[PDB]
């Protein structure tokens, strides 16, 4: 059901590599990017499905 | 015999040593060999040009619904046509583009022949969501193009581009008579098909002096359009071709001055949307009409309004910069500071201009021959 | 990793500055040079990696001008003062030429910027801009060279800012508009330094943050080939795109080309 | 008659233009559908004077700027100042309400059509066009008196800060000056 | 000479055949026997071997001893092999003559610059308990049929179909590939199907906009005529077969293209993927690790709820090959 | 550009003329009746389909609209210059895949070539 969908999503999308990555992001830069060069390099090195 | 069945090449034999440490100097020459990899020409092809009145004919039959090019032929065709219009107006200052759409055995003049780039792009974007019905009629589109381009001056190069998707055309009359009429009228017709080669298109292109091509994929489509972008070569001196055109100054209006008169743009008045009531814009030198875009021919007095920098951007082709004489540093008896960048001359070769006899390093010589296109010493 | 290069072109035409001195006005060439030096010192103080270049234009040629205060600034100011003294004192009027060689100074500035760009390490981007202070009248004879310089600057993405003192120059307006620079006319000459520090001091990235005066009415009058005079309506050849003031049966340029 | 009426019915803007030109006696209906179908050695003296002045040159620190000059420059560069005029027709979208705006657009279209006809007649290379240009000038004057003068009175009564009339006058004044210059040149050829 | 048409190999200039036919230890066909007798009675010039990496075999080695030739030229793309038998190839044929540099080869633009990705998926709770419970070779299906890996594969398939890229999905353990492919209702190659069906499927895969994704089960692990593709997704391949992964990567190059490898965390597949990519990192490729898929929950995917996930346990343990 | 064969063209067995020749070939030249009929049919088909290629620059498409052509005993009766161009990939393909193959062939053959 609707509750089962939410439970499965919570179990899957955040099982191992989110319980620390999300916490680090909450304790991260937060503000704007360092330079525009970093953003361009990140966009170049990111996959097409990660830029949408 | 074969070239590779002889002796094996030893490319490492080039380097040599005489003082047990001279190899560095050799690689220095390699560094000097690294530069000057260009022909000192950003284009290197046609050094002149000629005005073009190009017509783009777009098929609107059911064959445009084919999904050979994602999502369909019509969408990719219109996207590449927008790109082609932008590039064509970028590389041609005083050219004109008209758009005709063939559909249901009829031809409709989607956009009149003009030099405005924004109008054509908007028309194409509106036509993206058109309905594809019927079959194309090359005869009607060619007749309309010939009728419009018949009265154009002889010095202008009259060109018609046909994007023929469907493999069949309905001709109300014989088309070879029309082809002979076009040949007598000196009209260049080029066709870029999408499915396969058609005999009539090949005959038309061969007889009218144009080029006929068939699309392999979207990349080949873009390559063909880019090839069509380049203007045709022109004679050294053909006729008395001159055209009266103005140069509107971009005068903006400020409330600090008492000469701030708001005015509606003449071009914006013709649109369905509310015309822009801006502070100011481009004023016609003849009738003081207000316009927001350039180059746009004036609707009132018929004068053409052209931006001077666009015309001046191609002047370096008329007066190419002569190559500087490469002189070794030891053989030159003079100052060892570059005339352009004031840097110390340490390279093995120093370039000296033939007119002002000034010394330029490798970097300054490359910069002058590639971008500046004018010798700084000769300017003074 | 942010490097800013500022090249200041100083219109050092002797005739205009001599007339200004004879006017006995509150503004002289000495004050202009002092304001330029203060602006350069401020630019160097903005960041360590900032690079400064000063070029003075004259009727003859273009001269590369570059206790209790900064050591590098003390050395920098002395060199500029020595160069400007050497240029003006040894400047002898030999000929009837009066127009400023503004195009040549801009070409030298572009060459210097190109030289400096290569010496920069690949990890850093050298954002370069050119500031021009105009004192004498504009020269219509160097229209083609000036346009070529503008196009070369635009190709390498170099901002050109004009600081007109007395008479507006259409060439400077076109350079500012094409390259995206700032064009400003000084209302009060003695307040030049405040205008320079308030408008032209920030870099392009900082100009987005700040609010700046809107661009002035830029003109685009073309220069005739056989007159070298600005015109509004003229005849343009359809082959070589040359511009003529009056109709001719045959194009001179196309006849020249064979 | 029936054919002509339907054309105006399909385009109410043209019908309003037709009324403003034919009913108001500005133009006849016959002409309406016709178009539809340096110095002396003082320079050397100044050069020598500036050379002497700059021979003994010393940098200054206090003399470069003053507090009053900086304050005045900031006031000029402050928003609402001379260089930083922030109004620039601040509420022109809401000022001169759309009722005036529609009339202004109609006047612009009429002036554009009349001037397009005039400049199409220009240049006058045949004696037939000589009378056509005179008739066009008369029509322009009649339209101006009929529309702009009441428009000027309406603007003065409402005290609009925008000089909408001035731009239209500039085009008409330029056309009148061009016609007068061409007539003078024609007179010169006959002398 | 492959016992299909027998186009009179007797008296020929150029002969083409395959392994496992010249080294038969059993009774041979009458015509094939005469062809072999004729072939073993004359010298050969430039005997060319394809896929030389699998030369050091029990029966493939004697092939070079069953024919007489002057020059033996071997060609391959993946010289890496287990059992350290590549050293034997030094004297079986000859020395390694040329080794192309793949990085500079793709820098010239003649080889597609494939953006390698190693994106792993966490083990679902309904599966990790069974994975740690069993050890006697029955755990392969458990991490092979991971629901999270299934969702990742489905998302990648849908994305690259929306962007119109040809997709080849390699998947060993064809028992899992059955339910992996029929769930999405897409063509697949079991391998023991037929000759015509595979050929026609591969032929219509390229020039058909409607279908642009195929599944291969260890069949494409050799030099075939597979058409050009931009996306390759490998799931549950062999253990440490660097040759297999290099061959699969070779089917893509010809960022123009990019290929993904899906593995299950905290399983032997992680170690297998780590130990099988060393040949490619020696060749110069880098495997970016992707831990989150953007827009995974944006759309609906299979195994959304836990009910079907726990139902999958019964059908994946239903093997019971005892 | 395209030559279509709708079924294997078999001569009519009536008139008692073909059967007399079949009997004579059977009892004199030991020619199989089925083999001779297939030979005649494929000979006529190849004769009427091979006229679309006249000259090196000329190109054309040839399609057979019958599953019986896929059988080996009838493919073997085609001339050798057509066998090698008839790959085993397209021997029983449906209409849509045949259309796709024709489109691809024409698109790739519309490009210019050399001498
Ligand atoms: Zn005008
Ligand atoms: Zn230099
Ligand atoms: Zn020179
Ligand atoms: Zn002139
Ligand atoms: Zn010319």
């Amino acid at each position: 059901g609707t509750s089962s969908q939410a439970e499965a999503a919570r179990i899957l999308a955040a099982s191992w590599p989110q319980n620390r990555e999300d916490e680090e992001k909450q304790k991260l830069k937060g503000g704007p990017k360092k330079t525009k060069r970093e953003k361009k390099a990140a966009a170049s090195h990111l996959f097409p499905f990660e830029k949408l | 015999t074969k070239r590779w069945e002889g002796g094996y090449e030893r490319t490492w034999e080039i380097l040599k040593e005489d003082e047990s440490g001279s190899l560095k100097a050799t690689i220095e020459d390699i560094l000097f060999k690294a530069k000057r990899k260009r022909v000192f020409e950003h284009h290197g092809q046609v050094r002149l040009g000629m005005m073009r009145h190009l017509y783009v004919v777009v098929d609107g039959s059911r064959t445009m619904e084919d999904q050979d090019l994602k999502p369909n032929r019509l969408t990719c065709t219109l996207k590449l046509l927008e790109y082609f219009v932008e590039e064509y107006f970028d590389q041609n200052p005083i050219s004109q583009i008209g758009i005709i759409v063939t559909k249901s055995k009829r031809a409709e003049k989607l956009t009149e022949l003009s030099g405005n780039p924004r109008k054509h792009i908007t028309s194409l974007k509106k036509a993206v969501d058109m309905t594809c019905h019927g079959e194309p009629s090359l005869y009607n589109s060619l007749s309309i193009a010939m009728q419009t381009l018949k009265h154009m001056p002889g010095h202008t190069s009259r060109e018609v581009l046909i994007i023929f998707s469907s493999l069949t055309t309905c001709d109300p009359s014989n088309i070879y008579d029309l082809i002979k009429t076009l040949k007598a009228a000196k009209i260049r017709v080029s066709v870029i098909g999408l499915s396969a080669e058609v005999r009539v298109c090949t005959v038309l292109a061969r007889e009218t002096g144009g080029t006929y091509h068939v699309i392999l994929d979207e990349s080949h489509y873009k390559e063909l359009l880019t090839h069509h972008v380049s203007p045709p070569p022109a004679s050294s001196s053909s006729e008395c071709s001159l055209i009266r055109m103005g140069f509107p100054q971009h005068t903006i209006a400020s409330l600090s001055d008492q000469d701030a008169k708001p005015s509606f743009s003449m071009a914006h008045l013709d649109g369905n949307t509310e015309p822009g009531l801006t502070l100011g814009g481009y004023f016609c030198p003849q009738c003081r009409a207000k316009y927001c875009e350039l180059p746009v021919e004036c609707k009132i007095c018929g004068l053409t309004l052209v931006s001077a920098p666009h015309l001046a951007r191609s002047y370096h082709h008329l007066f190419p910069l002569d190559a500087f004489q490469e002189i070794p540093l030891e053989e030159y008896n003079g100052e060892r500071f570059c005339y352009g960048c004031q840097g110390e001359l340490k390279d093995q070769h120093v370039y000296v201009c033939a007119v002002c006899q000034n010394v330029f390093c490798v970097d300054c010589d490359v910069f002058v021959h590639d971008s500046l296109h004018c010798c700084p010493g000769c300017i003074h | 990793d942010e490097l800013n290069l500022l090249v200041i072109v100083v219109d050092a035409n002797p005739i205009w500055w001599g007339k200004q001195a004879l006017k006995e006005s509150q503004f002289t060439l000495s004050k202009c040079i002092d304001a330029v030096m203060v602006l350069g010192n401020s630019h160097l103080f903005m960041n360590r990696s900032n690079k400064l270049a000063v070029i003075a234009s004259h009727i003859q040629e273009s001269r590369f001008l570059y206790d209790g205060k900064y050591e590098l600034l003390t050395s920098a100011n002395e060199v500029i003062v020595e160069e400007i003294k050497d240029l003006m004192t040894k400047s002898d009027i030999k000929g009837q030429h009066t127009e400023t060689l503004l195009a040549g100074s801009l070409a030298k500035a572009l060459c210097y910027i190109h030289r400096m760009n290569k010496e920069v390490k690949d990890n850093q981007e050298m954002k370069s801009r050119i500031l021009v202070i105009k004192a004498a009248e504009d020269s219509a004879l160097q229209y083609m060279n000036f346009m070529n310089v503008i196009f070369a600057a635009q190709k390498q993405n170099i901002l050109i800012d004009a600081c007109v003192l007395d008479s507006d120059s259409g060439l400077l307006q076109q350079a500012c508009d094409i390259t995206g620079g700032l064009y400003l006319k000084v209302p009060q000459m003695p307040s030049l330094l405040q205008y320079l520090l308030w408008v032209f001091l920030p870099d392009q990235d900082q100009r987005s943050q700040l609010i700046l005066p809107p661009p002035v009415h830029v003109d685009y009058r073309a220069a005739c080939f056989c007159h070298r005079n600005l015109i509004e309506i003229g005849y343009v050849c359809s082959v070589c795109l040359s511009i003529f003031c009056n109709f001719s049966p045959i194009c001179t340029t196309c006849e020249t080309a064979f | 008659l029936e054919e002509k009426n339907r054309m105006l019915q399909e385009d109410p803007v043209l019908f309003q233009l037709y009324k403003d030109l034919v009913v108001s006696q500005v133009i006849s209906a016959e002409e309406f559908w016709a178009n539809r179908l340096a110095t002396s050695q003082d320079i050397i003296n100044s050069f020598q004077s500036i050379r002497q002045e700059m021979e003994a040159y010393t940098p200054k620190l206090t003399q470069v700027l003053s507090s009053s000059a900086a304050s005045s420059t900031i006031t000029a560069l402050s928003p609402g100042g001379a260089l930083m005029q922030g109004g620039t027709q601040q509420a022109i979208n809401q000022m001169v309400p759309n009722d005036i705006q529609s009339e202004l657009k109609h006047l612009y279209v009429a002036v554009g059509e009349l001037l397009r006809h005039f400049w199409s007649c220009f240049p006058v290379n045949t004696p037939f066009l000589e009378e056509k240009v005179v008739k066009m000038k008369s029509n322009l004057e009649r339209f101006q008196v009929t529309k702009l003068c009441p428009f000027q009175e309406k603007i003065r009564r409402q005290y609009l800060s925008t000089n909408l009339v001035s731009h239209i006058e500039e085009m008409l004044q330029t056309a009148y000056n061009k016609l007068h210059t061409w007539q003078s040149r024609r007179l010169m050829k006959k002398t | 000479f492959t016992s299909d048409a027998k186009d009179k190999p007797i008296g020929c200039s150029v002969a083409i055949s395959t392994y496992s036919m010249l080294g038969h230890t059993t009774k041979r066909s009458w015509e094939a026997e005469r062809v072999m007798e004729w072939l073993k009675t004359q010298e050969w010039g430039l005997m060319i071997l394809d896929e030389v990496h699998t030369i050091p075999a029990k029966m493939f080695r004697r092939v070079l001893t069953i024919v007489q030739a002057h020059c033996k030229l071997g060609l391959t793309a993946t010289l890496v092999r287990e059992d350290d038998k590549i050293v034997d190839l030094n004297f079986l044929i000859g020395p390694k003559l040329y080794e192309a540099n793949w990085m500079e080869l793709q820098n010239n633009g003649y080889i597609a610059k494939v953006q390698c990705a190693e994106v792993w998926c966490p083990m679902s709770p309904e599966f990790y308990r069974e994975y740690v419970a069993i050890k006697t070779k029955k755990r392969i299906l458990l991490y092979t049929m991971n629901p999270n890996k299934f969702r990742a594969c489905q998302f990648l398939i849908k994305f690259h179909e929306r962007r119109n890229d040809k997709i080849i999905v390699f998947a060993d353990n064809v028992f899992a590939l059955k339910e992996y492919a029929i769930r999405l209702n897409k063509p697949y190659i079991y391998g023991p199907t037929s000759q015509g069906e595979r050929m026609q499927i591969l032929q219509n895969f390229k020039h058909n906009p409607k279908i642009n994704t195929i599944f291969i089960s260890k069949v494409g692990d050799t030099s075939f005529d597979l058409p050009e593709a931009n996306v390759l997704i490998q799931i549950s391949s062999h253990g440490g077969s660097r040759r297999q992964e290099a061959q699969r990567l070779g089917r893509v190059l010809r960022y123009n293209a990019f290929f993904y490898s899906l593995v299950s965390q905290d399983t032997q597949e992680m170690a297998y993927s780590t130990k099988r990519q060393r040949f490619l990192v020696d060749q110069g490729y880098s495997f970016k690790v992707i831990t989150k898929l953007a827009g995974m929950e944006e759309e609906d995917l299979a195994f959304s709820t836990k009910e079907e996930q726990q139902q999958l346990l019964q059908k994946v343990l239903a093997a019971t090959d005892l | 550009r395209a030559v279509i064969m709708f079924g294997v063209p078999y001569v009519y067995t009536q008139s008692r003329i073909l059967k007399a020749r079949l009997e004579y070939l059977r009892d004199q030249f030991q020619i199989r009746e089925n083999d001779f009929l297939t030979f005649d049919a494929m000979r006529h088909a190849a004769q009427c389909v091979g006229r679309a290629i006249r000259g090196k620059t000329d190109y054309g498409l040839m399609v057979f609209a019958d599953k019986r052509f896929a059988r080996g005993d009838k493919r073997g009766k085609l001339p050798r210059w057509i066998q090698e161009h008839l790959t085993d990939a397209n021997l029983n393909l449906t209409v849509d895949e045949g259309v796709q193959v024709a489109k691809y062939f024409l698109r790739q053959m519309a490009q210019p070539f050399h001498r």
